RNA sequence: AGAAGCUCAGACGAGUAGGCAGGCGUGGAGGUUUGUGACGAAGCCUUGGGCGUGAGCCUGGGUCGAACAGCCUCUAGUG
RNA sequence: UGAAAGUGAAUGCAGGUGGGAACGCCCUGGCGUGCACCAUCGACCGACCCGGAAGUUUGUCAAUGGAAGGGUUUGAGU
RNA sequence: UUGACCUCAAAUCAGGUAGGACUACGCGCUGAACUUAAGCAUAUCAAUAAGCGCAGGAAAAGAAAAUAACCAUGAUUCCCUCAGUAACGGCGAGUGAAGCGGGAAAAGCUCAAAUUUGAAAUCUGGCAACAUUUCUUUUGUUGUCCGAGUUGUAAUUUCAAGAAGCUGCUUUGAGUGUAGACGAUCGGUCUAAGUUCCUUGGAACAGGACGUCAGAGAGGGUGAGAACCCCGUCUUUGGUCGAUUGGAUAUGCCAUAUAAAGCGCUUUCGAAGAGUCGAGUUGUUUGGGAAUGCAGCUCUAAAUGGGUGGUAAAUUUCAUCUAA
C-alpha cells in the first residue's frame, strides 16, 4: 500500500533521504543506458561483458516452428506413460513391449541422460542421441524414427 | 528417408492422391482466339523502335549486342532472351 | 545512471504511450454482450445449430502436424465423395472451402465420414410444409437445437498401445540412419554435379 | 503463563549525510462493539484537571446544532 | 553448447579428499556417520586442437560419415 | 439547297444533386521542433503535434498475383501468443515485425474479356391510369409517346470454373390478401403493511411499550435516525388495452414452366484486366538488412505466361498464387 512505505517516515526530514551534498537531481548521470563506453564503462565491463559489438551471422526471416525440437531424457521416458501402463509393463516379462510416442508428449528428440530399466520398450521419436539409443537397445528395447 | 524427418523424400507417407487441376493454373496457356487476335494486331501495328533495332542487330549477327540491348530495354535478362527468341522467330518466318 | 544489479533496462516508453493506453474495465461487459448476442442468435436462427460443422485438418508445420484441429470448410472433392453438391451444402449448413484440397486419401476420408455423420443426423425441413421433396425429412416434430461438437467432435489420433518388437526393428541403428540421411541430403547436390561433369568429360 | 506472557542477571547509552525498527495523527473501505448522539454529534474557545520521553490522548466548563467514534484488517490526493 | 552446421550430459553407491549439522556407540573425549555449504582431485556433455574405427552409397581407389583415444583449453553445463 | 450526324454552347428550360457544421472513434495527404543520444550532424522524439481533405454508425480491411516447405494450412478484422523475438541502428542511444498455434466472429460473391443475331430481348424521362404508405408527406405497377443505347443495354460466364455439347433423374413464385395463434415493442394504467399509547422536543421521523407487512428492510421526501406518513421499491422477462413490428400457420386470389436450375460424361474447348508488371534511378518510408512499401523520372514485357518463396547475379528445377 502506501502507509507502510517510506516518504511516510521521511516526513519531517529535509532532503527525503537523498542527501544534502548532491541532492536529488533529474538526470545527473544521463538518461537510460547512455554511456557504457565513456563513463558507465566500469559498471558495463564488470557486470555486463560482451554487450558491445557483433558476434555471428544474421538469419533473415527466422521461423521457430521448423526448429521446434524439445528434448526429453531417458530417465523421464517411463513417466511419459500413464500409471496403468507402467504397472502393466514395468518389470514384467511380456511378449508385447510398451511404446512411448514422445512426439505426442511434446518432444522432438530423446536424449540419453539418466538410466533406463531393463524391461524392453519401443520408443517412437523423430531424433535420438547416439548413446541414448545405446542405452535403449541395452535395456532390450528398440528406437523407431517417426516422421 | 520416407518417414525419417531428414533425407530427400522426408515426411510421413500417407498414400497419395492426384489433385484435380485448378482452372487458375491454366492461365498462361495460349488460346486459339488470342493467338489469332495477336497476329492481327501485330500486322496492324508493327514493331516498336527498340524491337526494330534488335531485329537489325540479329540480322547483322551481333547476338551478344542484341541480347545486351534487349536487357537494357526490358530490364531483366530473362525477358530479353524471350524477346530475342520472339524476334528471331519473326525473322525466320519473314525469310520463309 | 544504472549502477544496480539486474539486467540492463529495455523499456520501450519514449513515445507518447499514455495517449494509447488500453484498459480492460469493459471486459465483463463485453463478455456479457457476447453472451447476449450468442443467445439472441441461438433463439433467432431456429432449430439450426449455432455453429456449422467443420472439417478435421492438420496444422501446417512440424511443430503441430501431429495434432488435429478444425478447418474452415469442406473441399469440393470431399463434398463430391459424400454425395453433396456445393450448391446445397451452403444451404444445409456445410461450409465450402474452394481453396483447400485433399493431397492424401486419409484427409479425404476423415472429412467424408464427417459429412456422412452430419447427413445421417441432419433433419432437413421441407421448403413447403407437408410436401417433402428429395432430401426433405418426413417428420420434423422432434427437431431440436443440438451441439455439433456433441454430435460430431474433432477426434485426435491416438498412438497405438504396446506392440511386439520385431527383428527388423532390432537390427536398425536409428542414430546412424539419421546421420546417413542428413549427409545424403546435404551432398545430393554435389553428387548431381559430379555425375554431370563426369558425363561431359566421358 | 494477552508464552506475542512472566521472571533473573550483566554490560552499555554523543551524532550530520544516510540506513533500519517500533509507534502517533488524517480521509475513505470490510468486519466488529446490545458503541456515543437533539436529555446536544461534529467543530470551536479555555489563567481547570489528568496521561505519555515524545508524536499525541482524555476530560471539566463555555459556545454550538446533526451526525460521529473504539478495536481488527483494507486503502490513500495522509501530517 | 556453438557464429553456425550441428551434437548433446552415470567407469564408480551419480566418485575421492579436507572441514562439517544432527544422530549412534564407548570412557570428557574417542569412535563411527555425514545433511548443508565451501577448498580441492577427477568423471561426463558442447565448443576448440588433434586422431580418423566402423558404417552409408556415390565417385568403392573413392565420396560421405563419424567410433576409440588423446589436449590439461573453454561454457552463463551435467 | 435542304437534310443527316459529330462536336461544342445557351436557357429563371424539366427534374435532381453538391457545399456548411460535427469530427471522440475511420480513411488519407502534409508535416515539425522541443526531447534523447549526458555535446552533436545519421538516428530518437515520430511516419507524432500543428495544418489540409473525406466518411460512417462504425469506418477501414476482405474472399489470396496469401502462407508455408508440413501428414500441409486457407477471405478480412480483433484478442492472446509468437515477442522485446528475427531484424534495423554514429550496431551507440534506441527501435522492432510476421507465419504458426489458441480464441471472438464467421458469408460469401460481382463484372471485363462470348454472336441474342430467327429478331436491344435492356433502361431514364413525359403523359395517363391504377395501386401502395411509418406518410394525403412514402414506394411502385401497367399502358402509351419521346428519347438513351449497336462506339453495346439485358440474358449467359468468372477460373472454385465455366462454355458448348451428350441422356436423366432431381429441384422451382422477387407474388398478394384475410384469419387466428405464437413472439418482440416504445406506453396509458394497476400495487403490502401504525401515523396506536407514553417520554423528550418548537417539530417524533428519537427513546420506550404494543403491533403489522415483507417476492417490498433499494433510495428519496416529509418541521431530528420513518419498511408500515408520502413517492417509490418487490411481485414485473406481468396483468392490462392501444398501436406497432417478426417468423411461422389456415386458406383466398394471381401466377404461360412454351421456362428455369442443380447434378453427371466430354478425346473437346476454355476469351481471364498494359505506360500496367518488371527493371534502373532519385526521394521518402519499413524490423525488411544487395530497396519493405509508396512516389517521381527513364526504359518498357510476356503467354504455361506473370507474381512470391525475406543475400545480389546467371542458370535449372520445384512448390504456391493468379495483379494491373
Amino acid at each position: 500500500p502506501t502507509h507502510v512505505s517510506k516518504t511516510r517516515k521521511l516526513r519531517g526530514h529535509v532532503s527525503a533521504g537523498h542527501g544534502r551534498i548532491g541532492k536529488h537531481r533529474k538526470h545527473p548521470g544521463g538518461r537510460g543506458k547512455a554511456g557504457g563506453l565513456q563513463h558507465l564503462r566500469s559498471h558495463f565491463d564488470k557486470y555486463h561483458p560482451g554487450y558491445f559489438g557483433k558476434v555471428g551471422m544474421r538469419r533473415f526471416h527466422l521461423m521457430k516452428n521448423p526448429l521446434w525440437r524439445p528434448t526429453v531424457n531417458l530417465d523421464r521416458l517411463w513417466t511419459l506413460l500413464p500409471n496403468e501402463a507402467r504397472d502393466k509393463y514395468l518389470g514384467k516379462n511380456t511378449e508385447v513391449a510398451p511404446v512411448i510416442n514422445v512426439l505426442q508428449s511434446g518432444y522432438g528428440k530423446v536424449l540419453g541422460k539418466g538410466r533406463l530399466p531393463e524391461t524392453p520398450v519401443i520408443v517412437q521419436t523423430r531424433y535420438v542421441s547416439r548413446r541414448a539409443e545405446e542405452k535403449i537397445k541395452q535395456a532390450g528395447g528398440v528406437v523407431e524414427l517417426i516422421a | 528417408a520416407p518417414g525419417l524427418v531428414v533425407g530427400l523424400n522426408k515426411g510421413k507417407t500417407l498414400t497419395k492422391r492426384q489433385l484435380p487441376e485448378r482452372p487458375s493454373r491454366r492461365k498462361g496457356h495460349l488460346s486459339k482466339r488470342t493467338a489469332f487476335v495477336r497476329s492481327i494486331v501485330r500486322e496492324v501495328a508493327g514493331f516498336a523502335p527498340y524491337e526494330r533495332r534488335v531485329m537489325e542487330l540479329i540480322r547483322n549477327s551481333q547476338d551478344k549486342r542484341a541480347r545486351k540491348l534487349a536487357k537494357k530495354r526490358l530490364g531483366t535478362l530473362k525477358r530479353a532472351k524471350g524477346k530475342i527468341e520472339e524476334l528471331t522467330s519473326v525473322i525466320q518466318s519473314s525469310r520463309l | 545512471a544504472i549502477h544496480v544489479k539486474g539486467q540492463l533496462p529495455n523499456a520501450h516508453f519514449h513515445k507518447d504511450w499514455q495517449r494509447y493506453v488500453k484498459t480492460w474495465f469493459n471486459q465483463p461487459g463485453r463478455k456479457l454482450r457476447r453472451r447476449q448476442a450468442r443467445q439472441t442468435k441461438a433463439a433467432k436462427i431456429a432449430p439450426r445449430p449455432v455453429e456449422a460443422i467443420r472439417p478435421a485438418v492438420k496444422p501446417p508445420t512440424i511443430r503441430y502436424n501431429m495434432k488435429v484441429r478444425a478447418g474452415r470448410g469442406f473441399t469440393l472433392e470431399e463434398l463430391k465423395a459424400a454425395g453433396v453438391s456445393r450448391r446445397v451444402a451452403s444451404t444445409i449448413g456445410i461450409p465450402v472451402d474452394h481453396r483447400r484440397r485433399n493431397r492424401s486419401e486419409e484427409s479425404l476420408q476423415r472429412n467424408v465420414e464427417r459429412i456422412k455423420v452430419y447427413l445421417a443426423h441432419l433433419i432437413v425441413f421441407p421448403r413447403k410444409a407437408g410436401q417433402p421433396k428429395k432430401g426433405d425429412a418426413t417428420d420434423v416434430s422432434g427437431a431440436e437445437q443440438t451441439d455439433v461438437a456433441a454430435v460430431l467432435p474433432i477426434t485426435q489420433e491416438a498412438v497405438e498401445e504396446a506392440k511386439p518388437i520385431t527383428e527388423e526393428a532390432k537390427n536398425f541403428n536409428a542414430f546412424s540412419t539419421l546421420s546417413n540421411e542428413r549427409a545424403y541430403a546435404r551432398y545430393a547436390g554435389a553428387r548431381a554435379a559430379f555425375q554431370k561433369k563426369r558425363a561431359e568429360e566421358a
